């Protein structure tokens, strides 16, 4: 209980102090790179004892050490509700960022910045940490914003660069209109209940409660990069892929699904709002996976494969999954954190290039990568026995196994094929085919912590989908019968992405003409979406504010 | 060293200072630390009161 | 770095202060 | 502050059963266990058995003010502002505690919530009662007054709901 | 560091270490 | 501190203020001309077309390489509106009046399918499902004093 | 099969696809020149104080000047009398306001229906 | 407060008397030295305020600013000396001697417990502020502003005036503490309508509100950096401390009449906060955003709930402290490029690596960076307004939006990008510029760890 | 306008990226190239101005409906990955002047060489001035074109800005 | 990016090696002042050619008009290195 | 004019050309400010003994909270003020 307590908020206290040897202090110069990357190593281990304590006793304490404000009626207080998400997921977020700590240090070494950029990265760790533990929306809000701040100074790391100042905006202008639906929970909350804290919330379990879901959804949304919310999400990879893998890959673009968790006992209750959460998911995957299987430089594939993906979170929340959704982000962060190191790999192999037109061959030129680029796709694609099974397969079941919208349904067989089909293109184009890189090739992975990096990862995306099924605890029904048909839809139709993309991939070699397509240009250009709205709105507000 | 070093100064101290502040400050206030109360299950016995539970009832004794 | 010599110099502004 | 009575602040009691693990494999929280009880636990204990003394060595005691009771707003005759100072500053003393006691009585509500299980949905139906009826209490006493609340308007609340029932009850008599 | 510890090479297939 | 007249000043209501106008600007008096004279008055600086500065060729030296603008130059009354990041309309391969048709017949076919959707639901070949003690109505904090009325779910 | 791109007000025509630079005559060199060798004037001016070995600080552009300066538009321009931009103009940002008055004066009157017969909840309605 | 009153005015005499070398020397020194002794008035109790004699009173509503009123003078001598070098010393003097007299006519109006007497001495603090900027404005170019403070006085304080003295006839005085038991519904008649924009207009100009707002972007052209400071930092929340002040004597009147206000001030948000964009000018911006934060505070006074004026109070304090760093941030280029043109200079975060750090550090808090203060008042607007009318949330919604906007604009269009070639007299940044900025963000981020103090009396 | 023999190689340069981002394997690439070859060599003999203009319209809207929507571009160019992404890294050369003599005395090979620019930067200024005087068309030049040294070891007129320019990769 | 660090002596057999991957160049025709309208022969045709290989032989794109004037190794090599700040 | 200050004075700090008064200027800018107003001053609003009664309403919020449940008292009863004392019209 005092054991479990002490050292369930040590871990961030832990991290607080390294900061403050940027203010005060001067003791350890050229030593800042390996020096932070350590406190995350001791974080997940020191974060994992509370976990096992979880595991086995299921102790969610609730924690306020400190009093900061009273006003009236409603008392705000700093309360830590240690639960089922946090103790679980904090783990991930350490060890999943452990890699990328010690593997940013050779990637970023040319890099004066390295030790703002170490100092700058466990900031956002701040941020999620105090985010994920808040037991308020005061206490939740203010991470909610922090990792935005973060958000925009990490997107645009090289402030020389045009689009990078752009791009953090545009990440930021989205997210600004995230917050809108959260201030209305806020607002409603507190004009209709009397409390913040998500204990009251609960405790009152309003009859009716359309509207403050409306704004979750909506600040959802925004944070999710969903489709209508969408567009901000592939202009951040503009900045280093440890931004990109840390944060829009792995857990920034995640709390939105992270809060929907966190309020799963509202939304369910109404399933009119199941109903609204699984529209956005099932138009969104579809979307973003469509205009991936597009466009040339990976790191634009690989963003819109989490975006993909994140509609599958969604999905889960629209179908009262609650734990099952925190799977599969999980476990998507297991994996789709590795994919982005690995294409690094690439990025940093032919001299910081992402377009796959010269791109090839390095299946024994850098077959490690092979190795590990490879590996984690599997999971991605929904083979058995992979960290994505073990959340596909058994969250799958459940997407045509209860009360659903067909249309929307359909969305969702769909979602898994065009999962896969980009994957081999990854593959058969950077890794397979002749060598199109150009004349000074410069291949050589002779780093250590990209080995060593490289390794660590590749362990959670085999091991622990297998650990984490069978060590979470019971929060739901299994639901097994099925017609087999429908029990593995996953499988039968993601192979149909084998057929019809190896069928292309063979189609590549063959000396055959291009033809313009209207489905190619209109998913090649991603839907119009950004072009007509990064073209339409902008002028209004700027001519129009004149007048 | 650095280990141990920063394990006393940055572990083993605040863990120690947390102790106090919950140990002597935060609970002594009425509903301040909160806990989800221990699962129960048939057949266990308690300390507090040094009572059982009952066990479950007769199982039809199906085909396992 | 990777040579000998070949250490470029550095322009700033005067940090002194 | 000392300590919480329990008439004040009830707490469940507590019935935490004893551990059965039925396999052969040692529970590893017991030896984890015993070493934050060997470590943090007796140290900073050790520690906290030497500043209690220093504590009690050099004692001193620090009081709870308590304030008289003067006639209210019902007793003011008009503009008799001396008179009426009292009777403001009284009251919003009455106003002020009040406020808190709202949160004490959620207090048991919030934390009964989450203590007690998912039978929180069953098990706390007395803390709802306990608290639905001070807030239709509560609001009848200080609501709809504006950032400038004062007793005469506070009052003047009571006149128009009192007016609004008595007619009420002979409009149902 | 180490002094150069692998070398480049012109249209021919880095080295394998 | 630069003369009076070398500022912008009112319309040239005849080609001879033109002449001299110009000539302020620099501009030659061919392309010079100033915005049409009504009510609105912004006076006599030039009207140049109303484009992107995206357009003026990064790779051409300029004065100003990133705003790509030449010193002296004439700037553009909405200047800080159509600056990189502002205000840009570079060319697309696509036409933009059939752009926006295409993207519209896009979204108005999905929202279009979702209320079919909406109006056509799916669900699996089973009726309603079955709980006892009438529905846990006591055990989500019912009232004691009223007895829920009775809900079996009978062997089948 | 290629229709000629269908330009915009947020999207123009390429200098390539204008016809002007596929006939370019004497006076279009004259055009062309005008805008070159005026363009030389000011790069002449402004090139050789740059250039200065005893400067410092920022060299002033009159061009640029003028344009700041040309944002201050307050009472030499427009007339009062005015029936296309005094009155057209009026209707851009207020009418807003007197469409928010009825939004806000009708929906905040249906909230006082309510209160005043307790066809709204307002059980929690603690603060305000 | 006579504690506080005297030493401020011996500083007139420290300025004739001390060596003449070392005017700047003793000024903020003793000047300083006021600013600790400060905090004294904030022993606040729970219901009673702090009330010394016929004259002087002072409270929660006025403790904050009072405080905060006395650190903003010793910043304006640091930002000043410089350009005021360039003066003589038979006319230097001239320039502290009327800031000093500012400071005394300022912590006497936020204490002032007769109306009247209130009105008075703000009425008197233009002269500092109009000599402030007339004389020694770096513009001298007859911008023809007459006008506006011509019209100010007609439609604002003259009628103000009269307003005043009608009420003291009727009820009996004007003390404001009187008021508090003396106060009676002011039932809905053509004569109160009058009398309530009197007792409203003359503020309004100097929120100021939307549409009376022509005065304030020009004023920062002309004035110079001293002036600035104080113009957003101290004079424009006369307006709100008066509108807060006022407002106890204009029940049930004010409700209808407060929708008018309430749209200008809803509404004018939007417009002014995406007119930040469009403005050119470094101190307009810095200006505009005073315009579109203060509408926020005006709203909560009219809607007149007890949770809004803890907004107001919060936000009034947030917001002077982030302008008037700003304005030495923007101006710390005019004294380098001389003059206020943003596009001018770009990307001085290589040739200033720190000053870009003020930018980022600054900017977040006029974004309403959670917890800072700032989104403390800001939110607390939008629980308060939302009550008021749900549908107020969406002008909420896009104005924070907006906010962001110009937020990082100007952090963007100076703090990156090329190093403009031409330019190369770009210094490193002064050991006064970096401490007198440092004096700006520390207490406002420090606030963060005790924010109850500026809560107002209703907290 | 750059006169229609320039329009139709910057048109044929820039052709041909964006046939190899369709096709993209080198050999394939290389099959349609020529067949893109075999077109230019055609009109190659063209004479007639207005039937030279007619051929080269239709390169343009058939250009437009060939363009790939995402075709390779190198990152150091506009469209590229690596533009402006280490402007900040360069540093004016003016910035020197302002050092504290700390860091200045840290350098003395550096700055003895620097005096042999500012002087070489200040002794050739009055001389290159008079060169272009004579040398720029009477009330303003024509063209923007700059003339070189016309004597033994002449600075050529306006040059200590090119020169004196930062490098691509400073650091 | 390690330490590939370039010479301009380096550059100039580089340049012969593109230009000896060109057919149409002979090898004993190859030279530094070898022009390529006169000297080697290579029309506009030709050299673009040549500096589209360059261009995938240094990873840096010449613009329009910097592709135009080379008409020789030589002013490559003048060009090449001027470009990549190349001094030793 | 702008007569750059760092040229007279490179160990100045931004206030005037007198290095004595530079440095003195700055030590009291310095010390007054972050050394006595800032660092002390801070230290003020921390023990600010029961500042808005906050400490006192607590500990009375416990007592009547004891009474008011001690004796089955409801913990706060619809009137705020006595009607009995009230004598209202009509
Ligand atoms: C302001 C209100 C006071 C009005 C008095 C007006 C007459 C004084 C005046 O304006 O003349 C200024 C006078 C100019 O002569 P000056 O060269 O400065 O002499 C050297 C002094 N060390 O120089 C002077 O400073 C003489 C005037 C001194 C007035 C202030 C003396 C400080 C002690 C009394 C302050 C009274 C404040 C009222
Ligand atoms: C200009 C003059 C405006 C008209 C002033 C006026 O009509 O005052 C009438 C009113 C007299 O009423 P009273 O003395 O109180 O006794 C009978 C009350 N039942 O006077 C009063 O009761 C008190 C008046 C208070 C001070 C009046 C302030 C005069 C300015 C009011 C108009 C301001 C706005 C003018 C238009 C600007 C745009 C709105």
């Amino acid at each position: 209980m005092n054991m479990f307590s002490s050292l369930s908020l040590v871990t961030l206290l832990l991290l607080t102090m390294p900061i403050m040897m940027m203010s005060f202090n001067t003791y350890k110069p050229s030593n800042y790179p390996l020096y932070v990357k350590t406190a995350i190593s001791y974080a997940f281990i020191t974060s994992m004892i509370p976990t096992m304590m979880f595991i086995h006793s299921g102790q969610e304490l609730i924690i306020s050490n400190w009093h900061w404000l009273t006003i009236q009626t409603l008392k705000l207080s700093l309360s830590f509700k240690m639960d089922y998400f946090s103790m679980m997921f904090i783990p991930v977020a350490l060890f999943v960022t452990w890699s990328i700590m010690e593997f940013s240090m050779w990637y970023m070494y040319s890099d004066p910045n390295i030790n703002k950029f170490f100092k700058y990265l466990l900031l956002f760790l701040i941020t999620m940490l105090i985010l994920v533990t808040a037991n308020n929306l005061f206490q939740l809000f203010i991470g909610w914003e922090g990792v935005g701040i973060m958000s925009f100074l990490l997107i645009g790391w090289w402030y020389g660069r045009a689009d990078a100042n752009t791009a953090a905006l545009q990440a930021i202008l989205y997210n600004r209109i995230g917050d809108i639906g959260f201030i209305l929970a806020m607002a409603w909350f507190l004009t209709n209940l009397n409390t913040w804290d998500l204990q009251q919330i609960f405790m009152l379990n309003p009859s009716d409660s359309n509207m403050p879901l409306i704004g979750l959804a909506l600040a959802a949304t925004g944070k999710s990069a969903q489709f209508g919310l969408h567009p901000w999400l592939p202009s951040a990879m503009e900045g280093p892929t440890p931004v990109s893998a840390l944060l829009h890959s792995s857990t920034m673009v995640v709390a939105g699904i992270f809060l929907l968790i966190r309020f799963y006992p509202l939304t369910e209750n109404n399933k009119y709002i199941q109903s609204i959460t699984l529209c956005l998911g099932a138009i969104t995957t579809l979307f973003t996976a469509m205009c991936a299987l597009t466009q040339n430089d990976i790191k634009k594939i690989i963003a819109f494969s989490t975006s993909s993906q994140l509609g599958l979170m969604m999905v889960t929340i629209g179908i009262n999954q609650p734990y099952l959704a925190f799977l599969h982000i999980c476990t998507h962060a297991f994996f789709k954190a590795m994919l982005f190191m690995c294409s690094g790999s690439i990025i940093h192999s032919l001299n910081d290039e992402q377009d796959i037109r010269k791109m090839g061959g390095l299946f024994k030129a850098m077959p490690f990568t092979t190795t590990a680029l490879i590996v984690g796709s599997l999971a991605l694609t929904g083979m058995p026995f992979l960290t994505g099974f073990y959340s596909k397969d058994l969250i799958i079941e459940a997407a045509n196994t209860s009360y659903t919208n067909a249309w929307a349904l359909l969305m969702t067989l769909i979602a898994t094929s065009f999962t896969a089909i980009y994957s081999t293109r990854i593959i058969f184009f950077a890794l397979l085919g002749q060598p199109r890189f150009p004349t000074l090739v410069n291949i050589n992975e002779n780093n250590p912590l990209l080995i060593n990096s490289i390794k660590r990862l590749l362990i959670g995306s085999l091991f622990a989908g297998y650990i984490i099924s069978n060590n979470i605890p019971p929060t739901t029904i299994p639901q097994m019968t099925m017609p087999y048909y429908l029990k593995t839809t996953a499988l039968i139709v993601t192979i149909l992405g084998f057929i019809l993309a190896l069928e292309i991939s063979n189609m590549t070699k063959n000396l055959k003409y291009h033809y313009p397509s209207n489905a190619f240009k209109f998913s090649t250009l991603l839907g119009y979406f950004p072009t007509i709205m990064h073209r339409l709105a902008p002028y209004m507000n700027l001519s129009m504010s004149q007048k | 060293y650095r280990h141990s070093i920063f394990a006393f100064t940055h572990v083993l101290i605040p863990v120690w200072i947390i102790h106090y502040y919950l140990k002597y400050h935060v609970t002594t206030k009425p509903y301040t630390i909160v806990e989800k109360k221990p699962r129960i299950f048939p057949g266990d016995t308690i300390l507090e009161t040094g009572e059982v539970i009952p066990p479950m009832k007769e199982f039809p004794d199906q085909h396992h | 770095s990777g040579d000998h010599g070949k250490r470029l110099f550095i322009i700033k502004p005067s940090g002194f202060y | 502050p000392d300590s919480w009575d329990k008439d004040v602040y009830p707490e469940p009691p507590r019935r935490t059963p004893a551990p059965s693990p039925q396999t052969s494999l040692p529970n590893p929280i017991t030896y984890l266990t015993k070493a934050f009880d060997l470590l943090v636990d007796r140290p900073v204990t050790l520690v906290r058995e030497f500043i209690e003394r220093q504590h009690a060595k050099n004692k001193y005691y620090y009081y709870h003010r308590e304030f008289r009771r003067v006639p209210d707003i019902t007793e003011c005759q008009e503009k008799d502002v001396l008179c009426m100072f009292e009777a403001e500053m009284q009251w919003r003393r009455d106003y002020k505690v009040d406020q808190e006691i709202v949160n004490i009585i959620q207090e048991r509500l919030k934390a009964c919530q989450q203590r007690e299980g998912e039978s929180h949905r069953q098990n706390c139906a007395k803390e709802l009662e306990q608290f639905t009826q001070v807030v239709k209490a509560y609001q009848d006493r200080y609501h709809d007054l504006g950032a400038h609340y004062s007793a005469r308007k506070c009052l003047a609340k009571q006149k128009q709901r009192m007016l609004a029932e008595r007619k009420a009850a002979k409009e149902a008599a | 560091g180490g002094g150069a510890h692998i070398e480049p090479r012109y249209r021919q297939f880095p080295q394998l270490t | 501190h630069i003369t009076k007249d070398m500022l912008p000043g009112p319309y040239p209501k005849t080609p001879e203020e033109r002449a001299a106008a110009a000539k302020k600007y620099n501009m030659r008096v061919e392309d010079y001309e100033p915005y049409p004279d009504d009510g609105t008055g912004y006076g006599d600086y030039p009207k140049l077309p109303d484009r992107s500065q995206q357009e003026r060729d990064p790779w051409y030296d300029w004065d100003h390489p990133d705003l790509r603008l030449n010193w002296g130059e004439p700037m553009h009354w909405d200047l800080d509106m159509y600056i990189r990041n502002r205000v840009d309309t570079s060319p697309t391969p696509v036409n933009w009046n059939l752009m926006c048709k295409h993207l519209f017949g896009f979204v108005a076919f999905m929202l279009f399918m979702f209320w079919v959707g909406e109006t056509y639901p799916a669900y699996q070949p089973v009726g309603p499902k079955q709980y006892p003690y009438n529905n846990l109505y006591l055990e989500r904090g019912g009232d004691p004093n009223k007895e829920p009325e009775p809900v079996v779910h009978y062997e089948i | 099969s290629f229709p000629k791109y269908e330009a915009s007000r947020l999207s123009s025509l390429p200098t390539t696809l204008d016809p002007a630079e596929y006939d370019i005559s004497s006076e279009t060199r004259k055009a062309q020149a005008e805008r070159l060798a005026i363009r030389s004037r000011l790069k002449r001016e402004y090139q050789l104080q740059y250039y200065d070995p005893s400067r410092r600080g920022v060299i002033e552009d009159p061009a640029l000047v003028r344009w700041t300066y040309a944002r201050s538009a307050n009472i030499y321009p427009n007339f009062r009398p005015n029936t296309k931009t005094s009155l057209l103009g009026a209707l851009f940002g207020i009418g807003p306001l007197v469409f928010w008055y009825y939004v806000f004066k009708t929906d905040r009157d249906r909230k006082e229906k309510l209160i005043q017969e307790g066809k709204l909840d307002r059980t929690f309605n603690i603060s305000y | 407060m006579l504690k506080y009153i005297i030493p401020t005015i011996m500083l007139m005499p420290l300025t004739w008397l001390s060596k003449n070398n070392m005017i700047w020397v003793n000024s903020t020194a003793h000047s300083l030295l006021i600013s600790f002794t400060s905090l004294l008035l904030m022993n606040q109790f729970g219901d009673n305020s702090l009330n010394f004699s016929l004259l002087f009173f002072s409270d929660s509503l006025s403790t904050p600013l009072l405080i905060l009123t006395m650190w903003l003078l010793p910043l304006m001598l640091m930002a000043s000396q410089h350009h005021l070098s360039k003066e003589n010393l038979t006319r230097k003097k001239l320039f502290i001697t009327m800031l000093i007299s500012l400071q005394l006519f300022l912590i006497m109006t936020f204490t002032a417990m007769e109306l009247i007497l209130f009105y008075i001495l703000f009425e008197a603090t233009l002269v500092p502020t109009l000599i402030i900027i007339t004389r020694w404005g770096n513009q001298t170019e007859r911008l023809n502003a007459g006008l506006y403070f011509l019209f100010y006085t007609l439609a604002g304080s003259l009628p103000l005036l009269v307003a005043l003295i009608y009420i003291q006839n009727t009820v009996g005085s004007l003390n404001f503490l009187m008021l508090q038991y003396w106060v009676q519904p002011v039932h809905n008649s053509w004569s109160n309508v009058f009398m309530w924009l009197a007792c409203m207009m003359a503020f309004m100009v100097k929120m100021p509100l939307y549409g009376l707002h022509l005065w304030l972007p020009k004023a920062h052209v002309e004035a110079p950096i001293a002036g600035s400071m104080v113009l957003a930092a101290v004079l424009l929340k006369l307006g709100g401390y008066g509108m807060l002040r006022i407002t106890l004597i204009l029940n049930p009147m004010t409700d209808f009449m407060a929708y008018p206000f309430i749209m200008l001030s809803l509404w004018g948000m939007i417009m002014t906060s995406s007119i930040c964009l469009r403005q050119t000018d470094l101190k307009s911006l810095i200006a505009y955003s005073s315009v579109s934060h203060m509408a926020l505070v005006i709203v909560a006074i009219l809607i007149q709930t007890p949770w809004s004026y803890m907004g107001a109070t919060a936000l009034m304090i947030a917001h002077g402290l982030t302008s008037s760093m700003l304005f030495c941030l923007a101006n710390s280029n005019y004294e380098r490029i001389h003059s206020r043109t943003m596009i001018l200079a770009r990307g001085l975060q290589t040739l200033l690596p720190l000053m870009a750090t003020w930018w980022l550090l600054a900017s977040l808090t006029n974004l309403a960076l959670p917890p800072t203060i700032n989104l403390i008042g800001e939110l607390f607007v939008v629980m308060s307004t939302f009550s008021w009318s749900n549908i107020t949330i969406i002008l909420m919604g896009v104005n924070m939006v907006i906010t962001a906007l110009y937020s990082l604009y100007m952090l963007i269009m100076t703090q990156r990008g090329k190093y403009t070639y031409h330019i190369n007299n770009i210094s490193p940044s002064f050991t006064r510029e970096n401490a007198l900025m440092s004096l700006h963000i520390l207490p406002l981020l420090l606030l963060t760890l005790n924010p109850k103090i500026i809560l107002g009396p209703l907290y | 306008y750059l006169t229609h023999q320039q329009k139709v190689l910057r048109l044929y340069k820039r052709a041909l990226r964006h046939l190899e981002s369709w096709c993209i394997h080198r050999d394939k690439y290389r099959y349609f190239a020529c067949l893109l070859r075999a077109r230019f060599d055609e009109h190659k003999n063209e004479k007639d101005m207005v039937k030279a203009t007619q051929l080269l319209r239709e390169a343009e809207e058939e250009f437009w409906h060939g363009q790939h929507p995402q075709p390779y571009i190198f990152p150091e160019s506009p469209g590229g990955t690596s533009y402006e992404r280490y402007e900040c890294y360069k540093v004016p050369e003016w910035c020197l002047d302002d050092w504290h003599p700390s860091e200045k005395a840290m350098y003395p090979d550096y700055f003895a060489k620097r005096e042999q620019w500012k002087k070489l930067r200040r002794e050739s200024w009055e001389r290159e001035v008079k060169q272009l005087q004579e040398e720029t068309p009477v009330g303003g030049p024509r063209t923007e074109a700059l003339p070189p040294a016309r004597k033994q070891g002449d600075l050529p007129p306006l040059w200590w800005h090119i020169v004196t320019r930062p490098r691509e990769r400073p650091m | 990016s390690d330490a590939p660090p370039l010479t301009l002596e380096g550059i100039k057999d580089r340049v012969l090696y593109v230009l000896k991957l060109y057919d149409k160049i002979d090898p004993e025709k190859l030279s530094v002042n070898s022009h390529f309208m006169k000297d080697l022969g290579l029309d506009s045709l030709d050299q673009v050619e040549i500096i589209m290989a360059m261009e995938d032989e240094f990873g840096f794109e010449i613009p329009d008009i910097d592709a135009e004037k080379l008409m020789c190794p030589q002013e490559i090599v003048d060009y090449i290195a001027d470009k990549k700040d190349v001094y030793e | 004019e702008d007569e750059n200050l760092y040229e007279k004075n490179p160990d100045s700090h931004g206030y005037d050309k007198d290095p004595a008064v530079d440095i003195w200027n700055m030590r009291v800018v310095f010390f007054f400010g972050f050394s006595i107003v800032l660092v002390l001053g801070s230290t003020f609003v921390a023990y600010l003994p029961d500042y808005r009664m906050q400490e006192w309403a607590r500990r009375e919020a416990e007592r009547l909270v004891k009474y008011r449940e001690a004796h089955g008292l409801p913990i706060m009863e619809s009137n705020c003020f006595d009607p009995s004392k009230i004598q209202l019209p009509e």
